């Protein structure tokens, strides 16, 4: 079948290794080409959890966390700790979309309890200082679209858009 | 854009008012107006400013330079506020004053073919609606609101309330030419809401201030060091202010219950700053809390950083009235008692309350230091009390031995400063009182005197023990 | 005529929701703009028209101008009362309008999300639209056709807009919303109150002191008597389009703007709304 | 210190045994005060699952699901299913907000996994057919909120409100 | 046991050596560190004795008397016109308070008799005329404070605020 992972871009990365695949499929959904980003997901009612960042799902709804979808099921130590869903490719909160999906998709997102030992007091989070950009240039737009830097020489699109089309919120605790 | 702080406060005897100044109407009650507690808190943070400004540098802002200074987190005509309040009155729901009925046609009686002025009372627990042609009629009547038998005295008893509420008491009808019964009913109906609402006093209002930010303001210049500096004052008017009206005379005083930061970054000094509040075991603890919050803003806190900015503009000395806090005024005594101390305040300021006339003799200096400090009064010049003594006690030439001069004040040449003295309705007080409450039942009252500029440098010894008789003899 | 003008206020109190509240209260602005005037033997000799007590009342004996003034205040004040108290909610014809307007959208194949919301606190829209102007200075954005106060769609419609730019992006703004090159792709309906717990208009006051001011002898209260919407009042809209995948933004943005302000001054907390109810009718 | 459930009103009978405390402290955070319901609770991204009915994560804001704020503590027989969090009191979407709060509260919501063997496609669901709005004054306002027979004779006040606000979205699979 | 000795600071020479104790414990009431004096001590009532430097109870609240609450006893020559004092640290009229206190401290204030032959027509004095207050710096400020001209170069500060704190009110005659 279809299954794809959900990676969250905040500005705190252990972004690096915590699933596998990276070619796995003849497609993805989000795309890098020539305009931009294509199909970037939002999450609503969650935060990120930056140290060792993952989405911890809080119920308000103005708490919100963007990330983008590559192929893969994450590194098969897990199926206890990450969230596994099945939607029909029009329930997905697609952002800056070209093209659409066979209706059936399957996501994994990096979860975690709720944690009720703590206040989870969230704040919002922005994407500057732009050498953080350049390290997630680094960190997941070289690992998974490598096609950057060999195809696409958009590079001033992608540093502008990255910090137009990813803010989050996250615990900060 | 996102919860900055939340201050759950507390005001003890507030007097609000709405459109009709009171705080409850035919239609809504509201103890606390969020805009009131905006335009306190930038008069509290426009005397701050001109406090620090005056223990730096000496010199003094128009406000209109001040608050150009501040736009970028109050907002103007230019730029929308980056604060957002929002009042959570708890108990807030749908109440309004309701007159189920008033049993007049007996009143509409006695009074037609005349003129004749229609004057209310309400101690003795049955309303009684007196004519001053020499009838005074009980009143049967039921409303929505029931004064609990204490706000009835308390109002009595306050010879300050007591006075505002000439206002709300009285018309004077006229049924020589044609008048009906029925237009004479709506008239005196009117009359009883507009009486009977103020009444409307509550003790102890709780309310939860809650404080959001617009982020998308950016830090342009020096907005974190502004929006910190605006946190200060809104700290130094919930410690020294109150809210709605005669805040100057202890009613409306707020106190802190509970303060919760929300972005540590920008408030986790306010918030510690104010749990600094919620133990107060004795008077002279307060009175150095107090003193280490305003001494932090002036020398130890932020800096010059943003005074250094070419948008300020120094008061011309002759044309402007600006004020400022004084470390030195800040009197502190325990209460035991709230609604006796703030009847005493009367005792303290009134020029024939015997607390002043055994504080101040001569009473010509009596008159004079309530002039300077008890905001406006109705003087005129006909019984020569008024000519040249109190004019002297003002002189800023001519002699030393009255401690106040005010800046103009001149000796038949007044210019500007002595009609805004002497004519101006709308001065408020630089004496002023407050009382506060903690978690714990300790109850204390503040005296302190607001700093003017129109004092050619006030002797600062002669009224600050002046101060203290004043907060003992009321309490 | 003259009389009409003299019997306005017994027409309010009598009618209270089926005159135009917009040409009563430009025709009585014109009684309180010469109320010195028509309190001289002209009030026709009525004994309905409020114009009577303003002539029981004895505010002043001494000088009749100050006199004047303080019954004109006075009158403002019973003015915003009567309004306030008489004109009340019907929102039946507007349940109706709604939901005629539902088919006609259905018959043209849109997807229609019909949205309540319901004032919190007292809510201003269109303080500076007419209505009430000439007598407060402030106004309610009020449709006289409809004969009810109203939430335009455009200020929905950028309330919106400006909440999905702050967080998905101009661009994304802008796919959704279009541009100077590319039309919206999401319709808004002005927003009508439907119902109401109580008075539909309720009075206000603000009273600067300090505003524009150089100094503390600058300071003086200006009090301004002035309308507003009161709490508890329904309003509703609907929004249609006809790509679906627009419809997730929209869900998502209408409960949280509605919390901050929708109107004016909701820095000090005034034009505050709750979401009562959402429905969405996707075109099968 | 505080703690409370959220039961979620869906048509189904299947929210009986969803309880271990009746008042527990001294407070409810829902009110029924003489005009009706009072801070009731939405979760967007939430669909029920009336197959033994529980809260299921979608990734829709267009999917909510409505309910109340009782105290307690859920049944003892958890630690697998439901999903306890912390939060501060404002990180809830409170419908009809009557009162204040204390700005912090642990919460429980009755959860279950997203079962991704078949495709999760919701839609919506109205509370009508007023004989279930009967019974389920019965149910949940008889067996928590006593009141109604006690002081409050108006409880076709709920009803009118029950057939027209606690609305939400079911997988009906 | 923790007991404590209030010492005036007067124009006059009546201060060098009036005490046994200047250490004692581990940590003086008053400090200057970095900003000038601190936990300063006012007592509202008395007036100053220069001449044999002790303080004459007056029924006046205007009338108040600076001073520093040094640790130590004095000399043990005395216990026969010193008014030592059991307090808890609330009825103490600090200024500019650093740090909680133990709340019971025990005072010996310079005390003398009503002398009840004159009636007591004091003066207000300041002090200044920085010849003694150079004086005072080494003979005042060092053998209770050897910390000048150590920690505190800026013991020129120490003076930033005597300038301005210390005041009195003294009988002259």
């Amino acid at each position: 079948s279809t299954q794809r992972e959900y990676v969250f871009i905040p500005i705190t990365n252990s972004i690096t290794i915590d699933v596998k695949i990276t070619i796995g499929g003849s497609d993805h959904i989000t795309n890098i080409d020539e305009r931009g980003i294509h199909n970037v997901l939002v999450i609503t009612g969650y935060a990120v959890d930056e140290k060792n960042g993952r989405l911890v799902p809080t119920l308000d709804p103005c708490d919100y966390v963007k990330g983008i979808l590559v192929a893969g099921t994450p590194q098969q130590a897990q199926s206890n700790d990450f969230l596994t869903l099945k939607l029909p490719a029009n329930k997905l909160y697609l952002i800056r979309k070209k093209g659409n999906i066979s209706d059936d998709l399957k996501i994994y997102i990096p979860y975690s309890s709720p944690d009720a030992r703590n206040s989870m007091k969230t704040k919002p989070v922005s994407i500057s200082d732009d050498t953080i950009v350049n390290n997630i240039i680094k960190e997941v737009f070289d690992k998974i679209y490598n096609i950057t830097q060999k195809e696409k020489v958009k590079i001033e699109k992608v540093k502008e858009d990255i910090k137009e089309l990813f803010s989050y919120y996250a615990l900060e605790q | 854009e996102e919860l900055l702080m939340s201050l759950k406060l507390k005001a003890l005897y507030p007097l609000t008012g709405g459109y009709n100044r009171h705080s409850i109407n035919p239609f809504y009650e509201e103890l606390v107006r969020p805009t009131e507690i905006k335009g306190l808190w930038r008069w509290w943070n426009r005397v701050l400013f001109n406090t620090l400004a005056y223990s730096t540098k000496g010199k003094l802002y128009t406000y209109e330079s001040i608050d150009r200074l501040f736009e970028d987190v109050f907002g103007s005509e230019n730029k929308k506020s980056a604060v957002r309040l929002e009042v959570i009155t708890d108990e807030g729901n749908d109440n309004r004053f309701e007159l189920s009925y008033v049993e007049l046609d007996k009143v509409i009686d006695c009074l037609r073919n005349y003129k004749r002025k229609v004057s209310l009372d309400f101690i003795d627990n049955t309303l009684i609606a007196e004519i001053e042609g020499s009838t005074k009629i009980p009143i049967s009547f039921k409303s929505n609101l029931d004064i609990d038998k204490i706000i009835k005295d308390l109002v009595h008893n306050n010879k300050l309330l007591s006075f505002e509420l000439l206002g709300f008491k009285s018309v004077e009808i006229d049924a020589t030419k044609i008048s009906d019964k029925k237009i004479l009913k709506e008239i005196l109906r009117d009359l009883i809401t507009n009486y009977l609402e103020y009444f409307n006093i509550k003790q102890e209002v709780t309310f939860t201030l809650n404080i959001y930010l617009d982020k998308s303001r950016e830090h342009k210049q020096n907005f974190e060091d502004k929006l910190k500096f605006a946190l200060y004052s809104l700290l130094v008017f919930i410690l020294l202010g109150g809210i709605g009206r005669k805040t100057s005379r202890g009613f409306g005083s707020l106190s802190i219950i509970d303060v919760k930061c929300y972005d540590n970054s920008i408030c986790k000094k306010i918030e510690d700053l104010a749990k600094n509040f919620l133990k107060i075991s004795s008077g002279n603890e307060l009175k150095s809390k107090i003193e280490s919050i305003l001494d932090c803003i002036k020398n130890s806190c932020i800096d010059t950083l943003y005074i250094e900015n070419n948008i300020l503009s120094e008061i011309d000395p002759k044309k402007n009235v600006v004020y400022f806090i004084n470390s030195d005024l800040f009197e502190v005594k325990r209460i035991n008692d709230k609604e006796k101390v703030l009847a005493n305040i009367y005792k303290a300021v009134s020029s024939e309350g015997c607390c002043i006339k055994s504080i101040i003799t001569d009473k010509y200096v009596r008159k004079s230091f309530l002039i300077a400090f008890g905001g406006y009064r109705k003087v005129e010049k006909d019984k020569g009390l008024d000519i040249g003594f109190i004019k002297n006690y003002l002189c800023e030439t001519c002699e030393t031995v009255s401690s106040f001069n005010i800046v103009d004040f001149l000796l038949s040449e007044g210019s500007f400063m002595s009609d805004y003295i002497l004519q101006y309705e709308h001065r408020n007080s630089l004496l002023r009182f407050k009382l506060i409450s903690d978690n714990s039942n300790n109850s204390y009252l503040i005296g302190y005197i607001l700093h003017s500029s129109y004092f050619k440098k006030i002797d600062i010894k002669y009224v600050r023990c002046i101060l203290e008789k004043l907060t003992y003899c009321v309490i | 005529a003259i009389d009409f003008l003299v019997n306005i206020l017994e027409l309010i109190k009598e009618k209270q929701c089926n005159i135009n509240l917009f040409s009563a209260i430009s025709l009585t602005s014109i009684v309180y703009n010469n109320f010195g005037e028509f309190l001289s033997n002209n009030q026709s000799y009525s004994t309905n028209n409020p114009l009577l007590k303003y002539h029981i009342i004895i505010l002043n004996d001494k000088n009749k101008t100050k006199d004047v003034e303080e019954k004109r205040n006075i009158f403002k004040r019973e003015v915003a009362e009567l309004i306030s108290r008489n004109f009340k909610l019907d929102g039946e014809k507007v349940r109706n309008y709604f939901d005629s307007l539902k088919e006609v959208l259905k018959s043209l194949k849109y997807t229609i999300v019909d949205v309540e919301i319901t004032t919190r606190t007292r809510a201003l829209i269109g303080v500076s639209t007419s209505l009430g102007k000439l007598i407060f200075g402030s106004g309610i954005s009020f449709d006289p056709y409809m004969n009810l106060p109203y939430i335009p769609a455009s200020e929905i419609k950028g309330i919106v807009r400006s909440y999905i730019e702050g967080k998905l992006g101009e661009q994304e703004a802008e796919e959704i919303f279009g541009n100077e090159e590319r039309e919206g792709n999401v319709n808004f309906t002005d927003a009508y109150p439907t119902r109401s717990k109580d008075f539909l208009f309720v009075p206000d006051v603000i009273t600067p002191h300090y505003n524009g001011k150089k100094s503390e002898a600058d300071a003086e209260p200006r009090p301004v008597i002035h309308l507003t919407i009161a709490p508890k009042v329904t309003f509703r809209f609907l929004i249609y389009y006809k790509r679906e995948d627009v419809g997730k933004p929209i869900c998502d943005s209408m409960p949280i703007i509605l919390i901050r302000g929708l109107g004016a001054r909701s820095s000090v907390g005034y034009s505050l709304f709750e979401l009562r109810k959402i429905e969405v009718i996707k075109a099968a």
